[PDB]
């Protein structure tokens, strides 16, 4: 007898068990949107030094006597001549202290156009993303612990409100540092809602629905990134698009006010009166009451007592420390490479919307392929495979000259697809590998190191001035090493599912 | 410092060939960007041709593509520029820079196309 018994007494397929899950996962579309958002908001259009206003722009020669051309015959980025003609009848070059001139051919006005984040102090564009992802990690840690201390419904409400207000005020942000701090807060809320969605849905669902939750969250993630593709194709302005992707959290908060708190959390909290009230409420919503009437305070008291009865021991055990380090390094490398790949599309030639939608399309076949390979051949060999193909994709995309477009785009598409497959594979392997005692904490540690890698990804990508593609070189080098280390670890095709620390050496 | 004295100024009838070279110092002819620009009387100083570092490539102008030749010489640290079938509008004061944007600019050499 456990909570699964009383839940199956209520059900697990009823109207509540579908409406609650679907509403709660509905904002994950915009979660994916916000995570990708900097890519469509921080695009750098072609730009050049603004000629000084004192000199005439028509009779003096035009727009060519001040701006030296580049290697490809395009105007220089952040440099100009002091004088149109240097004839005797000092310094000749000069940075654009009279501002820059952009083009509104494709992108009307983005952040780099609004605040001139080019050449000197151009790293602020990547700094914004890095600080947003720092906020993501800080939220996933502190807000998760606060939720464990207090609950899930109130924490979700706070996450919704914080995300909505942070998005709106970031859209209407006067100064750069204000925008960056607003991104910090937005990530703080967004990671918390992202993790708490999965934890609440896994808590309210029966034992035989974890795979359903996983496939649903993957489908919603892919559809939401497709939704960003569509929205970007709709509105080009960064303020208008930011508000469009920030408002749906604000509206969804209204109907979010009617969530049902986790009965399991209430039982683990030690109080059962509100637990019984919650089961009565869900029975009323599920439309059944004769069977739920027998539910009394002593009924679940006699049902939920077996389960009722961290890091230091995680690092103390040598074998456990080793496998934890390997697993967490895998998480770090995978997330870091994935966000390094997906954050950059400037050097793809093709339109942003088309590459985004084809990225959306590739994910579902990748999910099917990963499920087939894990259910037919195995999980580990598929894992090192996916890393090998992803790494080779990234290196060959890096070395191949920018002139080639179709091959580069298709190869990046394949890399992203196999990387998402590797993401599903690593999540499944981590879930099915760790002993049940530290399984949840192990998932948390893997997620935190993945967030660390995602944090350092923009930092690495910032160093594009040293060599135009060595960020791609590092992005492709990291998961080759990740595959190399993952080549050595115990295999779980015996379905052991260990429950005690003494069992890991038994399998290996 | 760096010297960029250029020589080759003269008056030559159209269709002739004139070799222009800039005397550089303090750097190699294959270690930095090298370009020669022309400033016609009353026109704007437009880029003509360039030579990258370590012979990465050669570029020319739209109105000068297949009209002139840009060559370098690492032995004397100079770049020899020669043109064939000079156009009547090609008469301009030529100059050389030290990179694609650099603090060093040539003194300037004036050439005449005449007829
Ligand atoms: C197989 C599901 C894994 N998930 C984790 C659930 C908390 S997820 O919903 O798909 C997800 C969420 C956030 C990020 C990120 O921000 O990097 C990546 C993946």
């Amino acid at each position: 007898m456990a909570f699964n018994d009383l839940l199956k007494q209520v059900g697990g397929v009823g109207r509540f068990q579908l409406i609650q899950v679907t509403m709660v996962v509905a904002p994950l579309l915009l979660m994916a949107s916000h995570n990708t958002l900097q890519n469509f908001t921080a695009a750098i259009p072609p730009h050049h030094c603004r000629p000084p206003a004192n000199a005439n722009l028509s009779k003096d020669g035009g727009l060519e006597a001040w701006l030296p051309l580049d290697k490809q015959g395009q105007p220089e980025s952040c440099l100009r001549f002091t004088s149109p003609q240097w004839g005797p009848p000092t310094r000749v070059t000069e940075p654009c202290i009279d501002g820059w001139v952009y083009d509104n051919s494709t992108f009307p006005s983005t952040i780099v156009t609004e605040w001139n984040l080019v050449c000197s102090h151009r790293a602020f564009r990547q700094l914004a993303q890095s600080l947003y992802m720092v906020g993501v990690l800080l939220g996933a840690m502190v807000f998760g612990y606060l939720a464990d201390r207090l609950g899930r419904r109130k924490v979700l409400i706070l996450n919704y409100l914080q995300t909505a207000v942070s998005g709106t005020c970031a859209a209407y942000a006067p100064n750069y540092t204000v925008y960056c701090v607003f991104r910090l807060l937005s990530g703080m809320s967004l990671a918390s809602i992202a993790i708490n969605c999965m934890t609440l849905n896994v808590e309210w669902m029966p034992i035989h629905t974890r795979a359903y939750v996983g496939t649903l969250i993957g489908y919603v993630y892919s559809l939401g990134q497709f939704l960003l593709a569509g929205i970007a194709y709709a509105v080009p302005h960064w303020r208008h698009l930011q508000l469009v992707v920030s408002v749906p959290f604000f509206i969804a908060f209204i109907y979010s006010w009617f969530f049902i708190e986790s009965a399991r959390w209430y039982s683990s909290s030690g109080r059962l009166d509100l637990t019984l009230r919650a089961l009565q409420r869900v029975a009323r919503i599920n439309g059944k009451q004769e069977e739920g009437a027998k539910l009394s305070i002593e009924v679940l008291r006699t049902s939920l007592q077996k389960e009722l009865t961290s890091a230091m021991e995680l690092l103390r055990c040598p074998t456990l420390r080793h496998l934890f380090l390997c697993l967490s390094m895998l998480w770090f490398a995978t997330s870091f490479a994935y966000y390094g790949l997906v954050m950059d599309l400037q050097g793809f030639g093709v339109s942003m919307y088309l590459i985004q939608v084809i990225f959306g399309a590739v994910d579902l076949p990748a999910k099917f392929v990963c499920f087939l390979v894990i259910n037919s051949m195995g999980r580990r060999p598929a894992q090192m495979a996916s890393l090998l193909l992803a790494g080779i994709c990234i290196l060959v995309n890096g070395i191949i000259p920018k002139s080639h477009t179709i091959i580069r785009t298709s190869l990046a598409v394949l890399g992203k697809g196999c990387l998402a497959s590797s993401f599903n594979c690593i999540f499944l392997y981590t879930g099915e590998l760790y002993p049940t005692v530290i399984r949840q904490t192990g998932l948390g540690m893997g997620s935190t190191m993945a967030r660390v890698g995602s944090i350092v990804s923009p930092l690495v990508s910032m160093t594009a001035e040293f060599y135009p593609s060595m960020p791609l070189f590092i992005f492709g080098a990291v998961p080759v090493v990740a595959s190399a280390v993952t080549a050595l670890l115990p295999e779980t095709l015996g379905q052991p599912l260990p429950d005690t620390v003494q069992d890991l050496k038994s399998r290996s | 410092q760096v010297q960029l004295v250029e020589s080759g100024g003269g008056l030559v009838q159209a269709g002739g060939s004139l070799r222009l070279s800039c005397a550089a110092s303090g750097f190699p002819v294959k270690t930095e960007w090298m370009e020669w620009y022309r400033q016609a009387p009353g026109k704007e100083r437009e880029w003509v041709a360039a030579i990258w570092s370590y012979g990465s490539g050669t570029r020319y102008a739209d109105s000068v593509k297949g009209r002139f030749t840009i060559s370098r010489d690492n032995a004397k640290n100079t770049v020899y520029l020669q043109m064939n079938s000079l156009k009547p509008e090609d008469t301009a004061v030529y100059y050389c820079l030290v990179r694609v944007g650099s603090w060093y600019h040539g003194q300037g050499t004036q050439v005449t196309v005449s007829a």
